[PDB]
């Protein structure tokens, strides 16, 4: 009806008791524009509501509304790709708007037509650290942990140029067989990144194959987290009707922690912990819902999320419940951004719990689950007798410690650095990785089966 | 900077290990320089 | 080694014995003592169904059930279940019962006496009435089943340090 | 009836809701949700309800059905996964299209075209029953046919109608029973109140071990069928790994998998796997599925369902129980409930106390472990049913220091450690003797001693290997080696042996499926035997370094012994390690003197 | 063992004839005081309590 | 006789406010199902309830209720032991009645008559870490402070089923003329826990020596607390008419503490550090005010209550705030327990501040005192030989560091160390000490007065 109030950037509008719930009402305001807000919570006669464009402007007796009557759906077309727009879906370059052939759901909860069917093929990103260590399945989704201090947007970006670039790879593996698209959701992130993050789609030639949603943080705080959910459920429609794989690349989850935090601070619901909402979960829990094998099982969603930990601390609310939403973690680190490392990716704390059973030797190889399990065990050893050799002395120093100090050295120069543009055959990761083994006699493994090792060493 | 949250844990260990160090090799520093105070004596007669 | 402890287990096997002696000893006294306070109850009730059945001498008596009940409610009207034949002998004094309120309390006569059509059985309790609120929001609970258990609260220590102490 | 006040998330508030109680199963909106009122102020009732909003307006009816919320246990439970409010997932795959729930979708919580064989009971008319009393028995399976159809919980009186063998369905009724009046006509079903724990004959105290199937498992503490355990994770451990290897490999009469708030990846593959492996009980066409009844819920579904979970899934344990079934009931992860009632507590608006958690959550915990336990079946023919409840702790926060954690030691009897550093080295699952404990220990080893084994003997000297060698390996890192006494090598050398073929095991020991205690403890007493021979052999002169070159070729020999599996000697008693003993005694001899 | 061959159902022997008494003493008083006790427990149910 | 809500644990009635203060009020079903419950709050025509058994599943309309009239005490008896109660005090024995002889409050105190008159006189637990080396005498309030990491409720038995049988060794001897009774509190306990504590005390044939109060833990929070208020009560009546020593062990204080952290869910009470009150001193203040000497002082009530740190955190607010109030404390580490010694009692940092004032004679020798001194300091010094052991090696060391590491060892596998069925007297504890002391010559004894050490090397 009209606005009662406002309430931070909340606006309390008092109405009569009809409508829908996540309603889309249009407020018409005395300034040539008329803006969209959705009824965040309906309520004894009023409702909550935060306006999609902009945070200014209601007023008390000068304000209508009507009710749209429809509640907020994306309208999804598989011709999306190949086209540029906002947080809303809205066009910037004037003229590409979403469109339609089907009108779905946004929170994806109506289909949900996920398969019973755990993560299969082979993916990689082109990066030895990523791919060896924590090897990538389709459906699988492991987060992207970063710190600040870091080219980390460099990081994101190199892993988009990368997508595509490694499916010929794939295909020769036979863990791909079929189109490969991109679904590319921005979300408070600097105006030089994004030309970055369009110029690398550019070069790939997979432009016409991807999706940019762009949202800045002068855009409203609802309608940023509205934007990945679009996104996502364009990536369903893809996977489920095309039957193809789907790579969606959701970056920033931390400035999508924000926004609703900034949320509930007039809203009923109360923070818990640390001033984030209790039901914090629950909102990652909807945009991690679309991932997964679809079904047809020729078709499969697989979402990188990337977060910059905004404290570098990983017990940060931001890290710990995405987590343990996902199956396992990829660490990236400062230390090694230091020394002069590119990408800089430390691999202790980074581990893949669902790795070694999605994949097997047909598209990789049987020792490529056993030959990781020794890097990690090794390069362990060699990064606790490097701080036990600052305090004391060299006196702590045993044999093995002193070959695995060298051993880290070896590791982090040499296995873990490589260009931008350069791609990685996973075979080739896996002789690579041999080799830094060769400096330490075999009596000395043993998380690896005497069988397999005879084999390939 | 380092972890906020239940760091406390971890630290406190941090601690104890240090502790334990100090006493044990106080011992062995005082046990080296009894004996080195012995030799002393003998080596310069 | 095995002597000293299969003789250790049978030295236990042997203490588990008093145990139940002197567990079975307790249970049986104490048992007898509970008979013969069901005894004493069972004998109280047996009296009061005696005194109820009389009505007129039961008259002053659950007139005074009620007055002590509305000193407690303190509502301006009062509904009464009673049984069968005593919804009649409140009848007949509705107005000593509403004068002896008044007099015996502060609260201005009750202004109604409400009298019920739902009747308690000699199945349950051997008299007395439920005097409850108008709205049904309280009950004083003031049947003779009802005071009897409740007595036994402080009856019990009475009885138990004459008998027992 | 009443009329919607507020919607707010996926909660919604309903006024004129009078003759409610507080467990009540409502129908929400002009939708026709399914859904419980939580709690009530006053008119206003806050209701959870377990299908999404997405366009339920305000002032739609809420219909009270005039009973709690309950689940269904009756039978073809086995061979088939439901969810957490327990509605057929498979139902569900071919009628909506839809493989997870769709909204504004019904569907009733058991299948009602299935049947079933019927056999009586051991009543017959004119016969005075009670509850848990075997009424029948269903044919439910080819491994088990041990399905026994039972009175309530809560019921008495006497048989009016007892229905001859034969094919009937699960509606179909075949029991009538009189109390005072017709107190129902009952089917194969029964319902049961999730919020309430299930009425049992007697509790009885825990002393009957389960053998988890894991070496290193029954080695330091051993598992009992009864119990309650606690087994850290950390979400990037391999900690599913173990989860469901646990599973296969443990044995019992039933079993219970419940996730509670998953991935949904990892529910996925234990519904794959479970068909393609076989059981250690001879179980054929889809073997293990037989034996299992799934709970699956993704956290990516309604928190409502996840908080429904835990609750659905101890009350099938303790169906089976009352049947005279043992039970093994895995729940996986405990943390994930707990996250589920964070988001509950903040979603009401009830205070959070416990560390920025429920203030519920310490009971919660709890109630839901006083239900598994070993006990005397309910009715009156007298059978033993357990549960043991497997509960995995992993962090909400900090590394043990987290509410869940807490609150979980101080009631769980059993603890079983998993350390992060050994984790990533890999040696998982890492048992540590101060990170873990066993209350259920003397009357176990007792228990093992009547069986045959030496057992008691074994665990004091396991115990003090493993904990000199954290107290050295302190003095090692700070001092350094340059000095480590005769006797105190030994310990160390002796440890890492230890770890090697025990605590390292998942899918790097190729005999794991099923391991037998004889073999366990024939491993673990040439390691022991090992350790005594040898620092007796430096104090009675030898020197350490002639001491290993001798020992030699045994010394490898329990290194590797980790592969073999049970082909010599007994079915359970290994002649590769009876022949070691005896060797062993021989290079001692080589090494004195 | 001999004498925990002997010492089950001697409980019994000691547990009834160590009350023996005690059991007719309880039912003994009670008898007596009975009416004494009931009528005070009738004058307080019957007036106010 | 209207439910007018549910709030948690926290149950709120709509009837008048002519109840009182923790009138027990009784809940009225249409399932047949009465439920009592304690009012915590009375407000104007509304009143907060938390009940006992349950805490929901009432009706808004098809409910009554009634009031009790009385306000919650113990019938307390002295015909009451040796029989199984529940948190209410209510038979699970399948017994008689609960009997009464005297209704006390169990609110804080009955009449509280605790003396101005300090301890002196031993109470003796049978176990010879604690009473040799930290004795104690009756009144005294000595903790044990143990960790979930330990075997807590085996220990926490261990004390009470070799306590009382100490006495006929005591009564000869003259130090008990009158008789010892054990009151034994059992907190939110598991199953096989409960049934332990009988079974043992059953073997032992301290039954019924001995009253056992069980609260499980699917009983409510407000139960639980109730339990060792009703427990304590019964001890002061004991203690006082009849004049007897009472040793209370209260396990578990931290599931107590738990429990008022808990209540609060509509209450505008506010919690302190860690989630635990600010009032949290207030409630242990609460069980200590019931513990020390009775009036007429032969009789006494000694409490030993058990606290388990979960963490292993002594700077965890529970054991804080009590260990400033209680005289001295119990340290049990995880370390012993590890070893293999059974009890584990470190009697490293543990202290009794009144060592002194319990020992005598005739329940003590006069040697008693001396010895305290010589077996700490020794065992002190046996814990740092170890470390330095490790390092010189055994052909390197000292023989001053050689003697205490003997000591260690003994002092750890023989005073320490007992059976479960072994019961440990004062007496037999000091002449095991002197075979241990022995190693030492008579130069390195001399916290030990030359009479003493010429009696007993």
């Amino acid at each position: 009806n009209t606005v009662s109030g406002v309430n931070g950037p909340l606006v309390i509008l008092e109405k009569v008791k009809f409508p829908r719930y996540n309603e889309i009402v249009n407020l018409t305001l005395p300034d040539g524009t008329v803006r969209q807000g959705q009824v965040l919570e309906i309520r004894g006669d009023r409702a909550i509501v935060q306006v999609f464009e902009g945070t200014s402007g209601i007023d008390v007796k000068k304000t209508t509304v009507e009710f749209t009557g429809e509640s907020l759906r994306i309208p999804v077309s598989e011709d999306m790709l190949g086209r540029i727009f906002d947080g809303s879906g809205r066009p910037i370059d004037n003229g590409p708007k979403v469109f339609a052939e089907d009108y779905l759901d946004i929170n994806g909860s109506p289909i949900n037509p996920y398969a019973r069917i755990y993560p299969e093929e082979m993916i990689s990103t082109g990066v030895s650290a990523i791919d060896t260590m924590n090897s990538i399945a389709r459906g699988q989704k492991i987060p992207i942990f970063s710190a600040s201090g870091l080219p980390h947007n460099e990081i994101a970006a190199q892993i988009c140029r990368q997508a595509g670039l490694v499916r010929p790879t794939k295909d020769v593996h036979d863990g791909h067989e079929e189109n490969f698209s991109i679904v590319f959701a921005a979300m408070g992130v600097n105006l030089e990144t994004a030309r970055f993050f369009k110029q690398d789609f550019e070069e790939n030639g997979s432009l016409e194959r991807t999706s940019l949603f762009l949202n800045l943080a002068n855009d409203p705080t609802i309608e940023r987290i509205i934007t990945p959910r679009l996104a996502l459920t364009t990536a369903e429609y893809l996977a489920y009707q095309t039957e193809r794989h789907v790579l969606t690349i959701l970056t920033d989850m931390s400035s999508y922690a924000d926004a609703l935090r900034e949320v509930s601070a007039a809203r009923e619901e109360v923070p818990g912990r640390r001033g984030y909402p209790g039901y914090m979960y629950t909102d990652l829990s909807t945009i991690y819902e679309r991932a997964g094998r679809v079904e047809g099982r020729n078709g499969s969603i697989t979402q990188i999320p990337i977060l910059t930990m905004p404290n570098d601390d990983i017990t940060h609310p931001i890290p710990d419940l995405t987590g343990y939403i996902t199956e396992g973690q990829i660490f990236v680190d400062r230390q090694l951004h230091n020394k002069g490392i590119y990408p800089p990716i430390n691999v202790l704390p980074s581990l893949s719990r669902l790795m070694k059973s999605a994949i097997g030797e047909g598209m990789t190889r049987k020792d490529h689950g056993d030959v990781s399990n020794q890097l990690y065990a090794k390069y362990a050893i060699g990064k606790d007798a490097a701080a036990m050799k600052a305090v004391v002395g060299e006196e702590a120093l045993s044999i093995e410690d002193k070959l695995s100090l060298e051993f880290l050295e070896k590791f982090e120069k040499t296995f873990i650095t490589q260009g931008a543009y350069e791609d990685r055959t996973v075979f080739e990761s896996l002789d690579q990785a041999w080799s830094l083994l060769r400096i330490y006699p075999k009596e000395m493994l043993n998380r690896i089966s005497p069988k397999i090792l005879d084999e390939f060493y | 900077v380092f972890p906020t949250r239940m760091t406390l844990g971890l630290m406190k260990t941090k601690l104890k290990g240090a502790n334990q160090g100090y006493s044990l090799l106080k011992r062995k520093s005082e046990a080296l320089t009894k004996r080195f105070r012995d030799i002393t004596k003998r080596i310069d007669d | 080694g095995n002597f000293k402890s299969k003789l250790k287990k049978a030295m236990l096997s042997q203490q588990i014995t008093k145990s139940t002696i002197a567990n079975k000893m307790r249970l049986k006294v104490l048992s007898a003592r509970e008979q013969s306070l069901d005894g004493i109850f069972e004998e109280t009730k047996e009296k009061l169904s005696g005194i109820a059945n009389n009505r007129d001498e039961y008259k002053p008596i659950l007139q005074s059930l009620i007055v002590e009940a509305l000193l407690k409610l303190l509502e301006p009207k009062a509904i009464v279940k009673a049984l069968e034949r005593d919804v009649d002998l409140i009848e007949s004094m509705k107005d000593d019962i509403m004068r002896e309120y008044g007099e015996k309390a502060q609260r201005a006569p009750l202004e109604e006496i409400v009298i019920s059509n739902d009747y308690l059985n000699k199945d349950l309790v051997s008299g007395g009435v439920v005097v409850s609120n108008a709205s049904d929001k309280i009950e004083i609970n003031n049947t003779l089943e009802e005071r009897l258990k409740l007595l036994s609260e402080e009856a019990l220590p009475a009885i138990r340090l004459e008998l027992y102490g | 009836y009443g009329a919607i006040y507020s919607v707010s998330g996926p909660v919604v508030i309903a006024e004129n809701m009078i003759g409610c109680a507080m467990y009540e199963l409502v129908k929400v909106g002009h939708d026709n949700l399914v859904g419980e009122v939580i709690r009530i102020d006053g008119d206003k009732a806050t209701i959870q309800v377990y299908e999404e909003t997405a366009g339920l307006t305000v002032g739609d009816p809420v219909l009270r059905t005039g009973k709690p919320l309950s689940v269904e246990l009756g039978p073809g439970l086995m061979e088939t996964i439901y969810d957490g409010i327990q509605r057929p997932l498979k139902a569900i795959k071919e009628e909506s299209q839809s493989i997870y729930i769709p909204r504004g979708i019904d569907t009733p919580a058991l299948d009602r075209t299935i049947k079933w064989q019927f056999t009586p009971g051991k009543f017959q008319v004119g016969d005075h029953i009670s509850g848990g009393d075997i009424y029948g028995s269903v044919f439910e399976n080819s491994l088990i046919s041990s399905h026994k159809i039972l009175l309530p919980p809560r019921s008495r009186g006497t048989i009016t109608w007892i229905a001859p063998a034969g094919e009937y369905t699960l509606d179909e009724k075949i029991l009538e029973v009189e109390f005072d009046g017709k107190k129902s006509d009952f089917t194969l079903y029964h319902t049961w109140p999730v919020r309430v724990p299930r009425p049992v004959t007697e509790k009885l105290s825990a002393d009957y071990p389960l053998l988890t199937g894991q070496r290193v498992l029954d080695a330091l503490f051993p598992c009992v069928q009864g119990g309650t355990t606690c087994i850290p994770g950390a979400f990037g451990c391999g900690k599913t790994v173990i989860s469901q290897s646990l599973s296969k490999y443990s044995n019992s009469d039933a079993i219970i998998y419940v996730g509670c708030g998953e991935r949904g990846n990892e529910m996925a593959e234990v519904l794959m796997e479970f068909p393609e492996l076989y059981t250690e009980m001879s179980g054929t066409k889809e073997p293990i599925m037989k034996r299992t009844t799934l709970v699956a819920n993704t956290s990516n579904m309604p928190v409502a369902a996840r908080e429904a979970s835990i609750y659905t899934g101890i009350t099938l344990a303790e169906y089976f129980r009352d049947q005279g079934k043992n039970v093994s009931m895995i729940a996986d992860s405990s943390s994930r409930w707990a996250e589920a009632l964070r988001e509950i507590s903040g979603r009401l608006g009830e205070m959070p106390a416990d560390q920025g958690f429920p203030a519920y959550l310490g009971a919660k915990l709890a109630s839901f472990y006083e239900r598994a336990g070993k006990a005397v079946a309910l009715g009156s023919p007298d059978r033993t049913g357990s549960v043991s409840i497997v509960a995995a702790v992993s962090p909400a926060g900090g590394d043990f220091s987290d509410p869940v954690t807490t609150a979980t030691l101080g009631i769980t009897q059993v603890f079983w450690g998993l350390d992060k550093k050994l984790a990533q080295r890999k040696h998982f699952p890492s048992i540590n003797t101060s990170v873990s404990y066993s209350k259920y220990t003397n009357v176990l080893n007792k228990f093992y001693d009547s069986n045959y084994p030496e057992f008691p003997v074994l665990r004091d000297r396991m115990k003090e290997i493993l904990s000199n060698a954290e107290e050295l390996e302190q003095v090692v890192q700070l001092v350094g080696k340059s000095a480590l006494s005769d006797s105190d090598k030994i310990t160390l050398d002796v440890a890492t042996l230890i770890k090697e073929d025990f605590l390292q095991q998942n899918g790097y020991s190729t005999y794991d499926a099923f391991c037998p205690i004889w073999k366990t403890f024939d491993m673990m007493r040439a390691f022991i035997s090992y350790h005594d021979e040898a620092q007796k052999a430096v104090a009675n002169g030898a020197n350490w370094s002639k001491l290993a070159d001798s020992t030699g070729d045994v010394k490898h020999a329990v290194s590797s012994s980790k592969f073999f599996e049970p082909s010599r000697g007994e079915k359970e008693v290994h002649g590769e390690f009876e022949k070691l003993l005896s060797t062993m005694q021989e290079r001692f001899a080589e090494s004195t003197d | 063992e001999q004498k925990n061959a002997g010492g089950v159902g001697e409980l019994e022997k000691k547990a009834e004839a160590g009350v023996q008494g005690e059991l007719a003493e309880i039912k003994k008083i009670a008898e007596k005081k009975k009416d004494d006790v009931v009528k005070i427990l009738i004058e307080t149910v019957i007036k106010p309590s």
